[PDB]
């Protein structure tokens, strides 16, 4: 078996696909659902009017 | 603490109240929410910086419409009543001065 990096690499994109994808389904639901907050959120202050 | 700081302290707390904007300052002492917003720190501070104009309106809008008060109008004009009061005798010993002997007590005319 010759291991020139592009052939390992053609072997090794499946692995690291399936890698990928576990990492990338943790991140998205645990820390965007925990750390991130969606639609533009904002500190509001409020003022009366005066007279 | 027990002999001085309970007659220094009050001249300390005069001094802030004539130097520290003492609604604001109000308006920071009660901090928290009881189901509304804006009554946090920051809307407090934005209203605050707002209420000096809007206090200005209200004092000026007392004097003139409803009935005059006799502390309203010397704070109106302290400074002729209690820093200058004495350029009003100044002013009077001025005009009665050309038949008031001072001129002959060390003083022109
Ligand atoms: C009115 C005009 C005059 C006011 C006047 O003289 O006040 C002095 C003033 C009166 O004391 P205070 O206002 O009752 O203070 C109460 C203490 O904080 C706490 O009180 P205390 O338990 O320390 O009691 C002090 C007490 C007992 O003294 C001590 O326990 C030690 C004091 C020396 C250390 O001293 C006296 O009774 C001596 C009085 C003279 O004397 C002092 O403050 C003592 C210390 C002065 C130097 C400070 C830096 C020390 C280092
Ligand atoms: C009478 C003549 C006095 C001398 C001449 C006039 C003043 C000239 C300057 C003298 C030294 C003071 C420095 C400036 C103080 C100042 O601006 O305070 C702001 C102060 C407002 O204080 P604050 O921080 O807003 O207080 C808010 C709360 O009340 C705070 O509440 P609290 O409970 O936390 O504190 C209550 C109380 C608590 O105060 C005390 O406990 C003070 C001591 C009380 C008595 C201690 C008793 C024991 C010792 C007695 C003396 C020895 C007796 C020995 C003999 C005994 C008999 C044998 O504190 C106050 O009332 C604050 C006023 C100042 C206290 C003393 C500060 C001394 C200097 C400290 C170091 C400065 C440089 C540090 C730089 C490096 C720092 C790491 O404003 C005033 O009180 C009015 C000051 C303006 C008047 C005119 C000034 C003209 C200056 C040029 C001279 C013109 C010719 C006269």
């Amino acid at each position: 078996t010759f291991g020139e990096l592009q052939t390992a690499d053609d072997y090794l994109h499946v692995l690291q696909l399936r890698s990928q994808n576990k990492w990338v389904k943790n991140y998205w639901n645990r820390s965007l659902q925990e750390t991130g907050k969606t639609n533009k959120a904002h500190v509001i202050s409020p003022q009366e009017q005066l007279r | 603490a027990n002999f001085v700081i309970p007659y220094l302290k009050p001249v300390a707390d005069f001094w802030n109240s004539l130097c520290i904007d003492q609604h604001q300052d109000s308006l920071f002492q009660f901090k928290g929410q009881t189901g509304s917003l804006g009554t946090d720190w920051t809307s407090k501070y934005l209203r605050s910086e707002q209420d000096v104009y809007n206090h200005k309106y209200l004092q000026y809008h007392k004097r003139v419409h409803e009935a005059p008060e006799l502390t309203d109008v010397i704070s109106d004009n302290v400074y002729r009543l209690t820093l200058f009061a004495g350029v009003e005798r100044v002013l009077s010993v001025r005009q009665a001065q050309a038949i008031l002997k001072t001129q002959f007590a060390g003083a022109t005319e």
